[PDB]
């Protein structure tokens, strides 16, 4: 789950 | 039955499953209720992802039922110890022991998806221990400690002060997404990143 | 079986077995019958037991102090808890042993369950209990609730000579 | 066998658990005590850990519709049904053994089947739920208000406490 | 058990499972009820595909019993959250869960086989879960709550209102292919190629 | 319905293990009989296993406290508590069958909980240990000595053997 | 499911599992109750240890319910046998005979997490053995032994007297890691190294 | 069931099942009984059985030889182990046997549990007891009881008329 | 969970289990009860060691229950057959068959670790066997000779007249490691070898 | 938990089993009780030395409880069959099956450790089988040709008369090492070849 | 199931 | 752990 | 066992 | 445990 | 088995 995780 | 997929690259053919691909990107995984089995091994990923990358972000996807108490100090202690920063993210729900560790990541990388859910409650026993009034005596004194300390930590990671989530965990407390944020529990709802929408 | 309905003639009831709520309420109802037909005669109980439930066991032991005649207890095989307590409850110096009986005395066993907040509230009771079930055996032996409370700490047996000194029963039984 | 000598006495006892079992020969008794003489009154000897609400109902309607008297003891322990029985006896024959311990709590049930099912068994819960605080508070003489915060968790009351509570009127 | 095969090229000879090689063409194969041990594993291979090559759409083939809630809802927003479009497709059937799943697909790309089947009813409890009044109540609230939001995650994607959803899922409500078309969980019905 | 024949001719029998349950209303029927007439002996029939000590002894109590004398006879077989009440009749009215056997052995107990619950278990099994052989060693007139030292292994005694140890006073031809 | 992670350098690509990784930097991880399985992996790995560097430290990661007596000695041997020093960390309890081992590690390098538990007790048996009194009277000493052999033990490493051990024990005692700090169990309490 | 009792009166008692202590106990109970009642008339013992524990059986031996009265002994549908033993027990000459009857002589079957000095004493009593089995049998049998221990090896059936000649029982019923 | 090592040379890169580089060591592990698996896994080891070096030493740790009587005596006469001298060392406890193997080492070379422990008893049966008392007969006179043949063993290896062990083993009797030395079970007790 | 060791050669590295070394040497090890799972590994272990090296003799190291009497035939007539002589060698029983196994060796060749032991009986049927006597008639009828043919197969390796065997087997009969060689089941006992004694 | 899927 | 442990 | 087993 | 095993 | 299978 980019941004922010990552 | 999970499939593992086939990476190339001028050094060489890597074949590898999913799960790895996440660590190897830095995420754990904890899909699965907390107990001695899952928390050495939480306990291990994050001790490694330390050793290879401190600096660099660690991130945890929960979903969990929750579970066992020392287990899940054990893993508390062992995110809080850690010199990188963790971040959480809830898929689809976060329960009792689940919901302080989703609480117990670092403050703003704390957050969920939209339709997730977070129950909080009181420590429990489903089962029955027998004994002497002595012991009994012992082990429901001990029991408050658990249940106060579960209070104290919820309360500085969440903001709220111990009183009211004592107040609140009294009974079970089920909470979406946009309620857990509110909270304090999480501080974002992670949104659709979709294209055509 | 029929010795049972022999007894209750002689004015004889008998705790053979464990204490619970249905033997309990048979034994009060008995000692309420009794009663009835004559107030001024004894009524004699016959204790071998294990031991059983506080609750159920009070039951019995109130009973027992309310009613007009006299109860003489006699511990035959064994009295433990609920059969130690009722033994020495019983109206003092008609309170008998035989020369091998043994009493057994201690601390109450419960259990806990539930949520941290059912558990503080079984906690409160196991105290309240704890209390009073000293206060009354201290009573009946004659001996400090202090000795009471650190004696019951771990099962703690006497013979017939040592109940007699601890102050359980009165007698011996040639 | 002494029951049979108990029921020769107006004496009905409630030894266990409340179930539909008991609570027809229970009920049955008192019509027929009230049927034989109606001027004297019967006496329910409880010792009980408590039962299921419906058959417990059956019982307390049928001490009311008695023209005689109920006489309610409690001798071992009294909670739930017990507790509720015990007070729902003729106001000023209630007694109490000193050692009788009283539970007061929140009903207990539980859910099964589709959300639409689960609906309407919620709905029953909030009506059982508000007519047993409505009638331990006219039993107790408590405030409705304070009969539902003690019994959100178990309270346990002795003789003592459960006589100042409302519970039973006498020790003896 | 499942054969092997074995594929070639200049570059090398690549032994191979048949499920791999549905994912080395972008297709999630849900087979069972969904649980936590499922919805985790799609998850994951969500999120991989997702990385591999976002621009590229994503295949999930759907034959299932249906399953837990928090499963369907971990499976459903990570459906949603990846940045590809998600081609779903039911073989066999595709039940309770498993429907709204199938439902969840970006719209156009919902699709199933002709002689499959769509099973869509509310939420149920096959045990009995007990307490106090005041832990039913709330248990009994929660209960409702996801009723509700299946009928809301049913109602955006069909077109229909959620009233009708609550109308149809009271009871158990069986779909042929056409008829999950009509009803807007499907958009098309895949034809054989054959002669 | 003959156990109460036999009750009318002041036979009382013992045919199963000893426990609460036969010890009390064994324990019931000596005093009953006692009640009825203080004269007239009181006759125990052995056939038994063996079965728990303080129910055992809760029955050795009352026949010495009944007036009249307990004769006891050995049926089939004598072992544990068996053996013990009927050694425990009254001397010379102690009976056995010919091929009665008695089986005469250490007590067995079993332990459980903390060590400190253990402590205590072991010291009651000193206690009752003890006071089975000096009873024992009474009954049959041998030696405390001799009795722990047969004890510690199962002992079978024949009625012939059984006589000349002491466990009884005749056999009946 | 545990994830394997890689690592890779000039001399070539390594595959390796988290708890692999652990163990080459010396770290042996006791995360299971006490049995002969666990205490004869346990005693392997530490000889191991032993045999690769004698003169560096070794790591005990302990998060136990506790275990068997037996078992429990034949790991504290190892440990003391052993020429390099152990150091001994506690993740979320340490339970029993894990409290014991926790203890064993060498003065100076025993540390607990700030929320990990420590329980003590005396030795208890759950089920029933029976037999003769003669054989239960052996068991009963041998039972004595063991639970004076555990306070001995405890007394030496902790510093307090056995006498004090065996009132403390007499009953169960959970201490946290503070108080298992001044019990003289551990000597000192982990702090986290966050910089936020 | 009624009829047992209706038996009794005839002076008939009736072994139908295994022999155990309890069945042993009833049986010995009604022989002592009945010599009491009259000991000038005979006691007729019918036997179906299996066979059963040897103490439980020579308890019923015993008291069969003991008794003033004679025992006649009737195999009716199966005497086998300690039902063939008391069969040939009763009576010389009012031993009798339905034509179809069966029976069944053998060895003794024990069992061995323990430590090895346990065993050892478990087979000192299989050697005393199986010496007196076969001394009795060949006693009631009138064989050599060399003959017996041989025979008695394994399993041996003889019919009615092979039971008459053996010498188990006196005479068939016609 | 037991974790692999890895070892490097000139010559390559070796990925090894503690209990292979055990048995590289010459060192096998009896940790389990002694049945037919064990005793035929443990016999195959001895013969192999045998194979690779028969003029080096074998050593035996063992941590063991006990077990069965025919298992025991095939791994007894592996060791005694076997060329090279056996060395015993015992872990936490040898009990019953267990012990006889420890003693069954080869003078001076058995030893034990200072808190392990030693019992010896008869031979047990802990089930029940029926059959004809001619049956039982024989039986019974095989385990009088197992019986015997343990104290036979026993007494050769220990030094102890075979009467004092039939004596000794009628009940449960535990040894301490100092006290299976003056029983003549071990020769000596390994002394901690810690630097600290 | 079975160790494997490491052999190396000029010609390369071999890490192999135990039970793979002593198949090697042309070693077949039964440890367990006979049935047709160990029958048929035994045969094939059996046929394949035979096709590596016909000449060469095979070892049966037997430490059995026994078993049926079908997976026994099976394995014997491949002894019997296989053109290379076979030793037979007893660690620690041979029982039933397993003792005509040992028996059965070529002669010569038959042997047994010191405290090794061995057991011989007559077929034994541990459960019940039920039927009419017609069936009843032919598996008793079965049985005793099984009988008869485990005393005809004894006898001649043993040397011993097939009536004597069937008077000895009638009841169990154990037999020590220096017995088992008196009777004929082994030609000789192992001595122990310890260089220390 | 290609065309359209994949 | 580390520091020190390890 | 060799010799002679092999 | 070398010293002396091994 | 051979001669003749195989
Ligand atoms: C009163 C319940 C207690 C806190 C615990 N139960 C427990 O962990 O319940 C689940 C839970 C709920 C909320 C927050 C955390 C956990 C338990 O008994 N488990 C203990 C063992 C027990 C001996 C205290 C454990 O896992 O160590
Ligand atoms: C087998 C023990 C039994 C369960 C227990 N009673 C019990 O432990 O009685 C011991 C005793 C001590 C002193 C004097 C008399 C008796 C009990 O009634 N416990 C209650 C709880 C108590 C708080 C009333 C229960 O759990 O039912
Ligand atoms: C063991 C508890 C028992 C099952 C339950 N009764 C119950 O919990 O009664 C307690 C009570 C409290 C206050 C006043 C009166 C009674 C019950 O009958 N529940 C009903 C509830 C239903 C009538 C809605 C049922 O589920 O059958
Ligand atoms: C009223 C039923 C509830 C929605 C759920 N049952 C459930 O998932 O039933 C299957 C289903 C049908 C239709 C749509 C989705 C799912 C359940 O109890 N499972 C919960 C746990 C429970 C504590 C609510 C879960 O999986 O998280
Ligand atoms: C089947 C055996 C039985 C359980 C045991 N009795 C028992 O072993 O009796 C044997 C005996 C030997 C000599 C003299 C008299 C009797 C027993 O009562 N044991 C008590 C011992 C206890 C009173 C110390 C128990 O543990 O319950
Ligand atoms: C009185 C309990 C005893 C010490 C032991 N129980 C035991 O190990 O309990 C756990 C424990 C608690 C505290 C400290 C150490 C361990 C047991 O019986 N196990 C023995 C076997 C038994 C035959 C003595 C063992 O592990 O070897
Ligand atoms: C039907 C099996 C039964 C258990 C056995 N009886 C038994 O086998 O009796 C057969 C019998 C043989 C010869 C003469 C008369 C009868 C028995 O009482 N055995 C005793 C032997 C014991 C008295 C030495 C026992 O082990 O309990
Ligand atoms: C009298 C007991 C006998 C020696 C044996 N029991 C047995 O092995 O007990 C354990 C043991 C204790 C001390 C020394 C050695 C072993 C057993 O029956 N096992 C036999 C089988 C049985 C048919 C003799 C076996 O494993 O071969
Ligand atoms: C009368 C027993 C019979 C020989 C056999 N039992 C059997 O194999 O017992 C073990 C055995 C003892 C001695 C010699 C060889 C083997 C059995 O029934 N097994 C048969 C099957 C059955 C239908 C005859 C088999 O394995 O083929
Ligand atoms: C969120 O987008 C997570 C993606 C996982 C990816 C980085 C590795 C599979
Ligand atoms: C539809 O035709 C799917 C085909 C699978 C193929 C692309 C890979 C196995
Ligand atoms: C403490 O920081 C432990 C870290 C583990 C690391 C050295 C190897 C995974
Ligand atoms: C007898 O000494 C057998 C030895 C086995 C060896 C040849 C191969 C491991
Ligand atoms: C004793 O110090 C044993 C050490 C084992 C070592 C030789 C191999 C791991
Ligand atoms: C018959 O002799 C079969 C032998 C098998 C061989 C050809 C291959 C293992």
């Amino acid at each position: 789950f980019t941004p922010x995780a990552p | 039955i999970l499939p593992s997929f086939i990476e190339h690259s001028s050094f060489g053919v890597k074949e590898s499953n999913p799960y790895n691909k996440l660590f190897e990107e830095r995420i754990i995984f904890l899909g699965v209720q907390v107990d001695d089995a899952s928390a050495n091994d939480i306990m291990a990923q994050l001790l490694v992802l330390e050793s290879l990358d401190p600096d660099r972000d660690i991130t945890m996807y929960i979903n969990s039922p929750g579970g066992g108490f020392t287990s899940l100090m054990a893993i508390y202690d062992t995110m809080q110890y850690v010199r990188a920063d963790i971040q959480t993210v809830c898929l689809g729900q976060a329960a009792s022991a689940a919901a302080v560790l989703l609480a117990a990541g670092t403050p703003g990388k704390r957050m969920a998806l939209p339709n997730a859910r977070v129950l909080i409650h009181q420590p429990s026993l489903s089962g029955v221990i027998q004994g002497q009034f002595s012991d009994l005596e012992i082990q429901a004194a001990e029991i408050e400690r658990m249940r106060t300390l579960m209070e104290t930590t919820l309360a500085r990671h969440t903001g709220k002060d111990a009183g009211v989530i004592r107040k609140d965990t009294d009974r079970d407390k089920i909470l979406t997404a946009e309620e857990a944020k509110d909270y304090g529990i999480i501080d974002t709802v992670l949104e659709y990143r979709k294209l055509s929408a | 079986d029929s010795v049972y309905e022999r007894l209750l003639s002689e004015r004889i009831i008998f705790l053979g077995s464990e204490v619970n709520d249905e033997i309990a309420n048979r034994l009060c109802a008995q000692i309420l019958l009794l009663a009835a037909e004559d107030a001024s005669k004894d009524i004699s109980l016959y204790i071998n037991s294990p031991g059983g439930s506080i609750s159920a066991g009070m039951a019995i032991y109130d009973t027992m102090v309310l009613a007009p005649c006299d109860i003489a207890t006699y511990a035959m095989g064994m009295a433990a808890s609920m059969g130690e307590f009722l033994l020495a409850a019983g109206t003092k110096g008609k309170r008998y042993a035989l020369p091998h009986a043994r009493i057994l005395m201690h601390q109450p066993l419960g259990g806990v369950t539930g949520s941290a907040a059912d558990i503080a509230i079984q906690a409160e009771q196991f105290a309240v209990i704890k209390k009073e079930m000293f206060r009354l055996n201290a009573e009946f032996t004659g001996q400090p609730i202090e000795r009471i409370e650190a004696d019951s700490d771990r099962d703690r047996w006497f013979t017939a000579a040592e109940a007699l000194e601890y102050g359980f029963v009165d007698h011996i039984i040639t």
